[PDB]
């Protein structure tokens, strides 16, 4: 525990871990919902990783999100070092100039790229899954979750699937640090893998997503060496540890819950209205801003320099946004949740993300209709700025599965 | 309710909106011209402008505090009729709109 500031009031306290909650074994989302429980406040400051503010409800994270002006996403991790590292381009910095990068990253993870990728995708999807079919078991994280969207990226950058096991562990240091490398150690390691590849693209630019940043504009002038590896280095992890997390999440629900699992088989056509309904109840990203100046919200007093996590998958829990919240509905006539961030700093990737979820839930569900976890296993999560599943054994009779 | 999105080229494309729906959802849904919606429709960039026909203008309730500001920063020239079209919300009053979208939203 970090000792408290003195402009902070003892009453505020609540030491919550967001890389070891304590109430961890019950589910990570469940973990991080004990800070909405009737005894907490809207605003409390944590002792562990340093000391920061954690906004508990969507009405104030929503609200930092929307002021950029106060909210700074100059420091946006939570060991004050690592958002002193952090510089990747759409999101260490504040809108006036933010807003030209934007329209670049569009061109590679944007809808534009998901309609070039349409049939890689699906193609992928139904082979990695008629492959595990028969097996009538799989280890879901290391079969599927990982290969299928970190396989679609490193084909979108142009990228050797040889370099996944080296990439997959510098992007998960950054986001769940085992201890052995700091959050900058990884992040230049990143940049020390990106740098020779943007320079021999910029020399000779081809196709992949890397030699589109590499040589793309922003507002009318060249990009820099230096903004294209930062802007490189943003995908790679969005691309290695989004989609990839969020995929056991749904189908470790699936896996448990054989009613909703009847709900899509009878109707696919519902499988986008209940993708962001899992969007909502397994949201999984939590990072935050810096406060530009003192400043008093919801009567609590800020200091110039204080970090606020303010976690995206806590909107969607708030039992004040949603009735019900740790229910999945697949009919919840208003989903709210701010899973894809809020403000300007937007997800520019969510359209591939939910392309990836949708073709998964719809050609595993034709495939294999009927699964469940592996007898006698306990499912554990990982938390940190993304949470994750450490593994998702699964088993079904390949006797009720059909081969397209 | 119908709903026409002119592009930059002059080609023509009408949809059937449901109530509820914005401008911006029903052209990304349907892969419309130049159309980005970035933001998602919360009025917080400047990619989904589009230039409503003079005689809807008064059918649509005006722009708010969040959507006049990002106006002010909309790449294609800023007509007196410049809409974000993800705050218009399709109601069976505005059946048969027209909206021309700018081939510049980045
Ligand atoms: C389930 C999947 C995903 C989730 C939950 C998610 C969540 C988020 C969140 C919460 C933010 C805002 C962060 C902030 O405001 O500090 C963000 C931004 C971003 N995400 Fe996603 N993301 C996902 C998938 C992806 C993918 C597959 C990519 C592809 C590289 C990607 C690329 C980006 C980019 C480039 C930004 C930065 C936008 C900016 O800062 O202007 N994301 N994402
Ligand atoms: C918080 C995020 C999910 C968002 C995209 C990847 C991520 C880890 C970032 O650094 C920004
Ligand atoms: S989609 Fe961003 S302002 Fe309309």
């Amino acid at each position: 525990l970090a000792p408290l500031p003195p402009h902070v009031p003892e009453h505020l306290v609540f030491d919550f871990d967001m890389y070891n909650p304590s109430n961890l074994s019950a589910g990570v989302q469940e973990a991080w919902a004990v800070l909405q429980e009737s005894n907490v406040p809207d605003l409390v400051w944590t002792r562990c990783n340093g000391g920061h503010w954690i906004a508990t409800r969507g009405q104030l994270i929503r609200e930092a999100y929307e002021d950029y002006r106060h909210f700074s996403s100059e420091c946006p991790f939570i060991p004050r070092e690592a958002g002193e590292a952090y510089d990747f381009i759409p999101t260490s910095m504040d809108p006036p100039e933010q807003r030209q990068f934007r329209a670049l990253a569009n061109q590679v993870v944007g809808m534009p790229v998901v309609d070039k990728l349409e049939n890689r995708i699906q193609e992928l999807a139904c082979s990695l899954i008629e492959s595990l079919r028969p097996q009538g078991q799989c280890n879901f994280t290391e079969d599927y979750a990982e290969p299928f969207p970190i396989r679609i990226f490193m084909l979108l950058a142009g990228l050797p699937e040889e370099d996944i096991p080296h990439l997959k562990y510098l992007t998960d240091q950054m986001t769940r640090p085992d201890g052995s490398m700091t959050f900058a150690e990884a992040k230049e390691a990143l940049y020390d893998y990106l740098i020779p590849i943007i320079e021999q693209r910029r020399q000779k630019p081809g196709t992949d997503a890397i030699s589109i940043v590499a040589n793309g504009q922003v507002n009318g002038r060249p990009i820099t060496s230096d903004e294209a590896k930062r802007m490189c280095g943003l995908l790679l992890v969005g691309g290695l540890d989004t989609v990839v997390n969020f995929l056991s999440f749904s189908m470790e629900f699936l896996a448990k819950s054989p009613e909703h699992r009847q709900e899509l088989i009878q109707r696919p056509e519902r499988i986008p209205a209940a993708c962001e309904e899992l969007l909502r109840r397994f949201s999984l990203v939590a990072d935050g801003r810096i406060l530009t100046s003192d400043y008093e919200f919801h009567g609590v007093q800020l200091k110039k320099g204080d970090q606020i996590l303010l976690p995206q998958m806590l909107s969607g829990l708030d039992e004040r946004e949603n009735a019900c919240p740790m229910h999945v509905d697949f009919s919840r006539q208003k989903v709210s949740h701010t899973t894809f961030g809020h403000g300007s700093h937007l997800c520019l990737g969510q359209h591939l993300a939910r392309r990836e979820i949708i073709v998964t839930l719809k050609e595993w569900l034709t495939r294999i209709p009927d699964f469940s976890i592996a007898p006698g296993a306990q499912i554990q999560h990982k938390s940190g700025i993304v949470s994750g599943v450490q593994a998702l054994p699964l088993v079904w009779d390949p006797a009720t599965t059909k081969a397209v | 309710s119908k709903v026409v999105y002119v592009s930059h080229d002059g080609t023509r494309r009408e949809l059937d909106v449901a109530d509820g729906v914005s401008l911006m959802q029903a052209a990304v849904s349907n892969g419309i011209y130049d159309i980005v919606g970035d933001c998602g429709g919360s009025a917080s960039c400047a990619t989904c402008h589009v230039y409503v026909n003079e005689a809807f203008t008064d059918k649509v309730p005006a722009a708010n505090e969040r959507e006049i500001g990002m106006l002010e920063s909309v790449t294609a020239e800023l007509k007196p009729n410049s809409r974000l079209c993800c705050q218009i919300i399709m109601t069976p009053e505005l059946d048969g709109i027209v909206v021309d979208v700018p081939d510049r939203q980045w």
